[PDB]
């Protein structure tokens, strides 16, 4: 309901939203971002360097090395999906996807590249030692460490950082991501924008695949994008986040048919000392718990 | 055996021009430093000049004001020395914005602007040609004493070819890109090589369309020709070629090395600096970019803005004279510069609007302190570059004067035509008799030119103007550049019968329809009232027969006097001249242009 | 099958702004033909049209022959004597009959799933 | 259209109804007469690291003939590459080599004119 409507009157979006009366407040907002739990890409074509974007300028760079120079390189004889270097054999995909017919589906990496997903001669070129391929297979956390050299490599990987990750490497395809993880590299496409202040984010259960002390960074992250003056909205049963957000909008009591309707609105302790919310019959225990460890704490 | 300037043209001099042509000859000769030519408008300056450089054999420098006034200038050399190399040499400065920070708006205007290729590839043509040949005229604009890298540099770093020579294809491939080319084989543009296999083909950052093309039969150089580019017509047979850098910044290998180190040190020192008076946020992005900057040239040996560390690559002194196009030029060169009277001191304020700009950028961390030794030279450095010179006016300033022995005149034009009588009127009721005056001119056919101190003053008499039924426009005191010349064109063809301005000092107004020039204000105190601007001002009138001039002033100020007393000295001589002559003035007719 | 709501964005935008969605850069000047045939005014937030003017340009004239002339993407006027189909039959109809994944694709967009009947 | 095309480009070396010869040599072929045309990209000596220059070579040669190139030793005969699974001279392909493509259980493999039958009636 709400994101179609939204998505069709500020972007104009073609999604059909579901059946509601009228949406006030559009004014106060100039562009709704989903931060989507799908996956990213579709093909091992797609990783995080890619969908970043982080990867189109990481063939700059080697398309202006000294070896790329004499022998006329540029940024698509080391582009991943590019006949001019890419392994002929796995057409640049890297893995050979073998056919099991009972049985999911099996990734056997390619004979002829081992890999590598180029010939044998783009990646002859180097960069710091390293080639396309090696770049390609080094960690968000190594490739930041590698490419504290140029700020615009530095500023994306930072946010892949900051996310969650940065213990996933560059060209890990996209196929073989958490849905988690997914929701995350979006994450970190969104991170770093000069945020106006207008613009509101929804992001869905994205503790999925988590643990506590992640839930903690990722809050920070989250937090830090309410602060710039932004609108972060999220579907969550965790109640580590719950208790942290400013304002709760709990939904139908019991489900199915019974139902689809709002049980109780406004802050954490507000909706907690509601007995007819499951939510915050579970979530006045956590606020009074967590609350004495605090003032235990501090009483030390 | 020397290649010489061959001077093609369908006249000879005449007037007071053999005279003067020999006494600017002599001059040269004899090894004065400064000269003189005073030469009234309307008269073969440019020609005049053309004799003495075409007598004189030297390569030499030609300086304008403007983007304008220099491409008017190329022109005009290009049809007299066809022969010769007539070079176009500008810059960024031409229409293009520079580095800079606004600490008020918080905005950092990059150098972006992409080096406009018609431009970049003149500046290398000018540059190569300054070493290939001899007979090389340049002319410029006040870009020529910007910062520009090394000449023994640029010299030394050139691939040197031969027929037959013990060198191989790949170290060849790989010394044009230590030089800073690019291959293009999918795009072949100037400044690019393209490989085919066997077959290597260059373009050369000075050409046209005109490239070269080299290969080889093992490890020995074939045959090297003049391809015309995406056509493969052979036009040359050279035995030797040398290929320039594409960029006039680039370094050896060991220098770059040496130089680095430098800058790191000069990063580290600036930093602790900034980061010691609380500068932190400076002292960051200080830290990112000069560290980014490091490493493309630890990588490639260049990057992207790589003048503003010009100073370290030549491994000189902090707060050395930056080198320059004049040094390029041989020690014998010649320089000529044109309107001297506002050429030279827009010369003289280079080196303080790039100081302060470059200082702010310096002050919030966007460079380090060694990029003020990248800048244009003082006037000081520009004097000591000098060889020999001669300044080019129809009024002289101080300096010119001051330098120079006395002046050469050349106040006689071909057509016989005279500097205007001048009226000098007092200020009440002024509109009304120029209204008058203006009618008479329309009844003859002829057009009107008139000058006001100020802004609203033109406006309102505009306005004033066209109520007395007179078709009058408006050059407004920024007008778009090629609207000029349709409202001036329009005038010409007389569309308008008179044209406000306040400034009519600015190229394009040389119109010999117009036979009357009205100043009004021309007692009150400003630079365009002044004694050298009040004869420019004069000489407009002077292109037609008739021609007039009419000063609205309620005093006769010093500059007036002066005005006044050179126009009658001229215009005696002048007369005494035609009835020496027995020649008759008559306005010299010009083709109108269009698209 | 064709949604109605899919081919109309908003209920209220200006039919001289493409209010039609399917029919966006020929059809604009359908469009102009049969609502100069019709009367139906071009400046328009089709909330305030009468329903049979919506009717005519959405479903057919059920026969009656429209006047129709266009100029080409060349440049040259070809004029024809037409019976209109409407803006959903054309969907339909354009989606069944062209056997390319590429076209069906394009007129799936304004097309929803409906329960079958039967 | 082709002579004065590889001379656009700026090539020298070609080969012509057996006999080579230089670009820009006024070339003009017999219209009812067949030609073979085999252009003269590099030509190297086998050293150390020859790699990258025979490599980009290939990739020009390559580029040029529809990915066929011909590698005419010298002392012995010619040798022939093209890539992927095609004949040099006629077109035909077969792909790739996978068992559905020997069995008659599969249009993979099956025959046309009898729909892996191997017996008509
Ligand atoms: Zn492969
Ligand atoms: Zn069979």
């Amino acid at each position: 309901v709400l994101y179609k409507a939204l998505a069709q009157k500020l972007h104009r979006a073609k999604a059909k939203p579901g059946e509601h009366r009228d949406i006030r407040g559009l004014e106060h907002l100039d562009k709704v971002i989903d931060i989507d739990q799908s996956p990213i890409g579709r093909t091992p074509r797609s990783n995080p360097a890619t969908y970043t974007g982080v990867f189109d300028d990481i063939r700059d760079v080697f398309a202006s090395t000294n070896e790329a120079k004499v022998r006329g390189y540029k940024k698509g004889r080391f582009s991943f999906n590019v006949k001019g270097g890419r392994c002929e054999a796995c057409h640049g995909d890297g893995i050979i996807k073998i056919e099991m017919h009972f049985l999911p589906d099996v990734y056997v990496p390619c004979e002829v590249c081992h890999g590598k997903r180029y010939n044998r001669e783009t990646l002859e070129v180097t960069y710091k030692g390293k080639n396309i391929a090696e770049v390609l297979d080094m960690t968000v956390e190594d490739a930041l460490d590698f490419f504290a050299s140029i700020p615009k490599i530095k500023r994306k990987l930072e946010t892949l950082y900051d996310v969650g990750l940065g213990y996933m490497k560059l060209g890990q395809p996209a196929t073989t991501l958490s849905g988690g993880e997914a929701q995350r590299v979006k994450l970190a496409a969104e991170l770093h924008r000069r945020s106006n202040g207008r613009t509101l984010y929804i992001l869905d259960e994205p503790t999925t695949g988590l643990h506590v002390d992640d839930i903690a960074r990722l809050l920070d992250v989250l937090h830090r994008l309410v602060d710039n003056g932004d609108t972060v909205l999220v579907i969550e049963h965790n109640l580590d986040v719950i208790k942290t957000a400013d304002y709760i909008i709990d939904l139908g009591p019991e489900g199915g048919d019974r139902g689809g309707q709002i049980v109780a609105v406004g802050t954490p302790e507000e909706v907690a000392e509601v007995k007819e919310s499951h939510t915050g019959r579970y979530l006045k225990p956590i606020l009074e718990r967590d609350r004495a460890r605090m003032q235990a704490r501090y009483e030390a | 055996v020397e290649g010489r300037f061959q001077l093609v043209s369908p006249y000879e001099p005449q007037g007071d021009q053999p005279q003067a042509i020999a006494k600017l000859v002599d001059g040269l000769r004899l090894g004065v430093k400064h000269q003189t030519l005073l030469g009234a408008t309307g008269t073969g300056k440019t020609f005049t000049i053309s004799n003495v450089i075409a007598q004189v054999n030297k390569p030499t420098l030609v300086i304008a004001h403007n983007k304008t006034l220099a491409g008017q200038l190329h022109s005009e050399l290009k049809e007299f020395f066809p022969h010769n190399a007539v070079e176009y040499f500008v810059s960024y400065y031409d229409y293009y914005q520079p580095e800079a920070y606004v600490p008020q708006t918080d905005t950092y205007i990059e150098k972006d602007a992409k080096i406009n290729d018609e431009i970049d590839k003149l500046r290398h043509s000018a540059t190569s040609a300054l070493f290939e040949r001899r007979d090389v005229i340049i002319v410029a604009s006040v870009s020529c004493i910007y910062g520009l890298g090394s000449p023994e540099e640029y010299r030394e770093l050139v691939v040197s070819l031969r027929v037959g020579m013990e060198i191989e294809r790949n170290a060849l491939l790989r010394r044009l890109v230590d030089i800073q080319y690019d291959r293009n084989d999918i795009d072949f543009r100037r400044g690019t090589f393209r490989v085919r296999g066997d077959v290597v083909e260059i373009f050369p950052a000075s050409r046209d369309e005109h490239c070269i093309r080299v290969e080889f039969f093992g490890d020995e150089i074939e045959r090297i020709r003049e391809v015309d580019a995406l056509t493969g017509e052979v036009l040359g047979e050279r035995e030797h070629v040398a290929i320039f850098p594409a960029s006039h910044f680039v370094t050896r290998e060991e220098k770059m090395r040496l130089a680095i180190q430098n800058i790191e040190q000069e990063l580290e020192e600036r930093l602790a600096e900034l980061r010691a008076q609380g500068k932190l946020l400076e002292a960051q992005r200080l830290e990112q970019r000069t560290r980014y900057d490091l490493e493309m040239m630890r990588e490639m040996g260049f990057c992207s803005g790589i003048e503003n560390y010009s100073r370290h690559l030549a491994l000189r002194p902090p707060g050395s004279t930056p080198y320059t196009l004049l040094d390029y030029f041989p020690d014998d060169f010649l320089i000529i510069v044109d309107e001297s009277h506002v050429t030279l001191p827009q010369l003289r304020g280079m080196y303080n609007g790039d100081r302060a700009r470059k200082q702010v950028l310096v002050d919030h961390g966007f460079r380090l302190p060694s990029a003020l030794d990248n800048r244009p030279l003082t006037f000081e450095e520009f004097e000591q570059k000098i060889n020999q010179i001669i300044y080019i006016s129809a009024t002289p300033g101080p300096y010119e004067l001051e330098h120079s022995p006395g002046v050469v005149e050349q106040i006689i034009r071909p057509t016989g035509l005279l500097d205007p009588t001048i009226d000098v009127r007092p200020t009440k009721g002024q509109i009304d008799d120029l209204i008058g005056e203006i009618h008479e001119r329309v009844e003859r056919n002829e057009r009107t030119l008139v000058t006001t101190l100020t802004k609203k003053m033109a406006e309102d008499l505009t306005d004033y103007l066209k109520e007395a039924g007179i078709k009058v426009a408006y050059l407004h005191s920024e007008i778009k550049t090629l609207e000029r010349i349709e409202i001036i064109r329009d005038l010409r063809l007389g569309k308008y019968d008179v044209l406000v301005g306040i400034n009519l000092l600015r190229e394009g107004l040389d119109i010999p329809e117009v036979s009357l020039v009205a100043i009004l204000d021309a007692d009150k105190e400003g630079f365009l009232r002044s004694e050298r601007s009040l004869i420019q001002t004069i000489g407009r009138a002077a292109r037609n027969a008739n021609g007039h001039v009419i000063m609205y002033a309620d005093t006769i100020t010093k500059s007036m006097e002066i005005a006044i007393q050179e126009t009658k000295r001229r215009r005696a001589i002048q007369e005494e001249y035609n009835r020496k002559h027995g020649i008759v003035p008559r306005t010299v007719k010009k083709e109108i242009r269009d698209v | 099958e064709v949604d109605l709501d899919l081919v109309i964005p908003n209920d209220e935008l200006t039919l001289k702004e493409h209010a039609i969605a399917p029919w966006e850069p020929y059809y604009p000047q359908l469009l102009e033909a049969v609502c100069r045939h019709y009367g139906i005014p071009m400046d328009v937030p089709v909330k305030d049209l009468p329903k049979e003017q919506l009717d005519k340009i959405l479903y057919g004239s059920g026969g009656e022959p429209i006047y129709f002339r266009y100029t080409n993407d060349f440049g040259q006027v070809r004029e024809q004597y037409i019976a209109f189909e409407g803006v959903i039959p054309n969907v339909e109809r354009r989606y069944r009959e062209t056997s390319s994944d590429y076209i069906r694709e394009q007129m799936e967009k304004y097309m929803a799933e409906q329960p079958c009947p039967t | 259209k082709t002579l004065e095309d590889i001379r656009k480009q700026g090539y020298v070396r070609v080969r012509i109804d057996r006999e080579m010869r230089e670009l820009t040599g006024d070339i003009e072929l017999e219209k009812n007469k067949k030609h073979s045309i085999d252009v003269v990209v590099d030509r190297i000596i086998i050293k150390d690291g020859i790699a990258a220059r025979l490599a980009d070579s290939l990739e020009t040669a390559l580029k040029l003939a529809d990915g066929k190139v011909v590698v005419d030793v010298i002392g012995e005969g010619e040798l022939l590459f093209s890539e992927k699974h095609a004949c040099p001279y006629c077109g035909f392909s077969i792909g790739e080599l996978e068992p559905r493509l020997f069995s008659f259980n599969s249009p993979f493999g099956a025959c046309p004119d009898c729909d892996g039958l191997g017996a008509k009636l």
